[PDB]
RNA sequence: GAUCUGGUUGAUUCUGCCAGUAGUCAUAUGCUUGUUUCAAGGACUUAGCCAUGCAUGCCUCAGAAUCACUGCAUUGCAGGAAUCUGCGCAUGGCUCAUUACAUCAGACGUAAUCUGCCGCAAAAAUCUUGCGGUCUCCGCAACAUUGGAUAACUUGGCGAAACGCCAAGCUAAUACAUGAACCAACCGGAUGUUCUCUGUUCCGGCGGCAGGGCAACCUGCUGCCAUGGGACGUCCAGCGAAUGAAUGAAAGUAAAACCAAUGCCUUCACCGGCAGUAACACUCAGAAGUGUUGAUUCAAUUCAUUCCGUGCGAAAGCCGGGUUUUUUUAUCCGGCGUCUUUUGACGAACAACUGCCCUAUCAGCCAGCGAUGGCCGUGUAGUGGACUGCCAUGGCGUUGACGGGAGCGGGGGAUUAGGGUUCGAUUCCGGAGAGGGAGCCUGAGAAAUAGCUACCACUUCUACGGAGGGCAGCAGGCGCGCAAAUUGCCCAAUGU
RNA sequence: CAUCCAAAAUCGAGUAACAAUUGGAGGACAAGUCUGGUGCCAGCACCCGCGGUAAUUCCAGCUCCAAAAGCGUAUAUUAAUGC
RNA sequence: CCAGAGGGCGCCCGUGAUUUUUUACUGUGACUAAAAAAGUGUGACCAAAGCAGUCAUUCGACUUGAAUUAGAAAGCAUGGGAU
């Protein structure tokens, strides 16, 4: 049992300093893990800057003014992972968090339609009392599951005010993917060949726009859509392309003139 | 690994051999380990035969593997 | 302080290990339950999940099952006869899993009657069936040899099965 | 910045040590000092001994208010102490004494397991209450007017002291103990000497009677059944748990006749042939013929037996808001809270593929008292010589066992052309410990010491009858040593 | 710490007494063939060595050299070490 | 809703080697917390540091920035065919 987290045992992706206290908030058990997530008070304070310090944060949160997934959240700390939607009425802002190139969390801004749309992977599929089929994901169960039954590793489309499930998408060649984990995340690609190694980690081989193809595992893959015109959701300014270190550097120089 | 001794009842004894590297000298060195594994009465492999085995939950004090396949 | 570890034991090399630690509640034995014949007594304890278990003491009553007829019905354990762990356990009339004991027989005898409109069923069921001669002699006489297949120190009940040809001859020849 | 110099002779060329020289968050010790930024600091010897003070508590619109308590109002409203209740104190801090298939790091596993708070998702069991009569048991209704206790407080007190204690009298609940019909479904079992479609149906069976009846059987008489389905009645059925059966797809030849059925054509026909053809006795003409994994004695399903406190309430709960017109509705709407089941991640426990100082003036080490393995058990959350009984004779080692010495492990630091040598008590990560040993309670989690019990060592108060203590938490002492700070200020920041 | 000594309106260096030290000067190793005192004594010296009346080394003056708000001394360890 | 007939591909299973073959090595990828180290950018008045911050005469714009690498042995995938 551990109730304390510290600044040097916390991820780099939150971008907290070495200095300025020796403690960081430990998010609770929730829809997502401790080693990837962004906790509430970290978002509000250190990003959107509607809080300057700890007291400020809870003086927002505890009044029910912040809502991930349509449910108001009183708690100071509570994790928010990949592919969630944060809606704070008072401003008129809406976020859909995501990863972006350089492996680091990013924030999109979305309108009406996509403030009710989400996506969910499938981790496992199992059977419960009365022969009722069940799925399990990151965030939550939810029950049965047609849209038409099928299989693990596939990706659904979930609506949050009520279920209207548009279809789903599967893991098959020529489709499109965004990545998590593995120091390869914040990219986007196609799906070429998937190697299967029994009893052992399963290795995928991918591609992306204008070549520079690559590879990862298969539990770091999260499907997005059939094609890159077929996407249900919006994406950052970068389209999941890494470009070379030298290219980047050079460009930053040339444009700095102002 | 290979086989070293057929003794006991259903419990055979494996030897392994493999190398090691010391960075300073830049030369290699030989070492062995040994393991005490389970052998089904289905097989009856002889000393010096190769074998392939598998991981398992503890079946005895030392014994943590069980034979799959003989060569 | 009863412990379950390899710490107090020797190495494979005949050496002896040195500790640097006390002992935990993670490792934990508790003293054996010895479950005899007599009126039901129970001695509930608590485990490491907050889940009780029921240490049984003295069980005279049972539940026993045919294979092949796919039923189970009650009965009363009468005497203990054979145990293969020790002859100690026999003489004390204690009960452990895979112990061989004796039962009332009555509910089985009863039920096998039934193996109006009913009058047709008693033909159809009795067709395509025989009962062992091994089993027969016993069942008639009013006592049977049965085997408890439950662990009756950690559930506080005895349940069992019943012995047909193969198993049965292996036991009888001991006696 | 891949470098050198002085000293053996009367003088010379070598070999080889001694001495010089530069760093070191690497410590001490003298001399010396004007500004400013930054920062380690009783670890080395003693994990030795400690005076005093502080170091963990928590209330909102939302669990219990008759302070003999306060304000305002004059029979109400708002504050409301310390008490019951719920949650937490197993985290954080501090210290390296023990400790080499030990710990630990990299990479893996749990299909061998437990898991409070948190996320998401479920839930169709139960003869209860009021009225009237009474025969114990009924008739008549329907939104459950449940039950018994205990603190604070008062009354007597006891004691030298004590985070010591007693008798009596009062009253609460989201404490504790009970208990909910119809409303309210789908699906399956076992059955009646129930009656009615019926046997179209005999050869056998079940019998039912008399004569001989020893009820062996022979004879005569007689009823029903020998493919079936419709209605009516009775007992059982939920979640979770135990035991025994069954299910948990298949994937290696090709055309006719035989009888038992039985379907469809077809005919006046229950006449004699195969064109059509998911399944199947109506009501439901598709209301699962199809779980995941590399792998399952797993998930889940069906049937038979069972469950007794050691499991299962709609808290018999709380608060708002709109209404309504009487403030004051079974009027609607919302926010909280909790029992049970299921599985994620916050964790815990267990297992080991590879690797690491010195020593042979340590060469044999392991079974009476488990050493290696086997079989049935026992125990535990679970796997296992973890342990009992019984049976075998194995296991390890000169590619350094066993024993001893030094030592908490790692990320890393110093020095450096390169190869290396050396250090790591100490900010982060893992482990262990709280004077020395052991044992235990509570709890989801502890062998917890600002928890308990006992002994040993040390020690305090006493009216001698007894009652206590544990700084390797922060300050501050004492002792020790070559050597290390204030008996400050504050929750503003960073967290719990 | 930073800013300022009036925006109408607010101080102050001359021996700049508001005054740097700690180890050295035969060799190794940058720097005195200077002047007194001592006379194998007292002491210095990591090493080689100096001192017996002209002591380049001791004890002190004066001058000079190295580093500088720092500079010596011991102990341990690394480099120097292809010891 | 162009039929019959062999072809060809993608999943799944079963049967077949006279003995099927493998590692060290090396190329390219998988996997792997910070602090520290290496390194890109930036006039904290330089600096040791730190991840900041710079413009705009306006109720904000940079769709701000916080790159990138290293990490013995062992483990994992896929190429090479010399020793």
């Amino acid at each position: 049992t551990k109730k304390h987290l510290k600044r040097l045992y916390a991820p780099k992706d939150w971008m907290l300093s070495k200095l300025t206290g020796v403690f960081a908030p430990r998010p609770r058990a929730g829809p997502h893990k401790l080693r990837e997530c962004m906790t509430l008070m970290i978002i509000i304070r250190n990003r959107l800057k509607y809080a300057l310090n700890a007291a400020e944060a809870q003086m927002i949160l505890r009044q029910g003014l912040v809502c991930v997934d349509g449910k108001p959240r009183k708690d100071t700390k509570y994790p928010v992972g990949f592919m969630d939607v944060v809606e704070i009425p008072r401003t008129g802002d809406r976020f859909r968090i995501l990863y972006d190139v350089k492996g680091r969390f990013a924030l999109v801004k979305v309108g009406e339609a996509e403030g009710n749309i989400k996506l969910l992977k499938v981790e496992n599929v199992y059977t419960s009392t009365g022969r009722i089929p069940v799925a399990m994901t990151h965030d939550g169960h939810r029950i049965r599951y047609p849209d038409p039954r099928t299989h693990r590793g596939d990706t659904l489309v979930y609506n949050l005010k009520e279920k209207k499930v548009v279809d789903l998408i599967k893991s098959s060649n020529g489709k499109v993917v965004m990545v998590t984990g593995g120091a390869n995340r914040g990219r986007i690609g196609e799906i070429m060949s998937i190697e299967r190694h029994p009893g052992a980690f399963d290795i995928a081989r991918l591609k992306d726009a204008a070549g520079h193809e690559f590879a990862t595992r298969a539990s770091n893959i999260f499907v997005i859509g059939k094609d890159m015109q077929s996407v249900p959701v919006t994406l950052p300014k970068q389209q999941g392309l890494r470009i070379n270190v030298i290219q980047e550097r050079e460009e930053k120089l040339i444009a700095a003139e102002a | 690994g290979v086989v070293h001794s057929t003794k006991m009842k259903r419990s055979i004894v494996i030897r392994r051999d493999y190398l090691h590297f010391i960075r300073k000298y830049q030369r290699y060195q030989k070492r062995h380990r040994s393991l005490t594994v389970h052998c089904s009465p289905c097989f009856d492999p002889k000393p010096g035969d190769e074998v392939i085995v598998g991981q398992c939950r503890p079946l005895s004090k030392t014994i943590r593997y069980n034979v799959l396949e003989v060569v | 302080g009863i412990v379950r570890s390899r710490l107090h034991k020797r190495k494979i090399t005949g050496g002896k290990t040195k500790i640097h630690r006390k002992r935990m509640k993670a490792e934990l034995g508790r003293l054996p339950a010895h479950t005899k014949l007599g009126a039901r007594r129970v001695s509930p304890v608590r485990a490491r999940g907050g889940n009780f278990k029921l240490r049984g003491l003295r069980l005279d009553t049972g539940n026993f099952a045919w294979s092949t007829e796919a039923i189970a019905q009650r009965a009363r354990i009468l005497d203990v006869v054979y145990n293969a762990t020790s002859n100690e356990l026999v003489r004390t009339k204690t009960l452990v899993k895979n112990c061989i004991v004796v039962v009332d027989a009555a509910p089985f005898k009863l039920w096998y009657a039934k193996h109006d409109e009913l009058k047709r069923k008693w033909m159809l069921r009795r067709e395509n069936h025989k009962i062992e001669k091994a089993v027969a002699d016993q069942l008639k006489e009013g006592r049977l040899l049965a085997r408890i297949t439950s662990r009756p120190g950690q559930t506080a009940r005895a349940d069992g099965a019943l012995l047909e040809g193969a198993e049965l001859q292996f036991y009888l020849k001991k006696l």
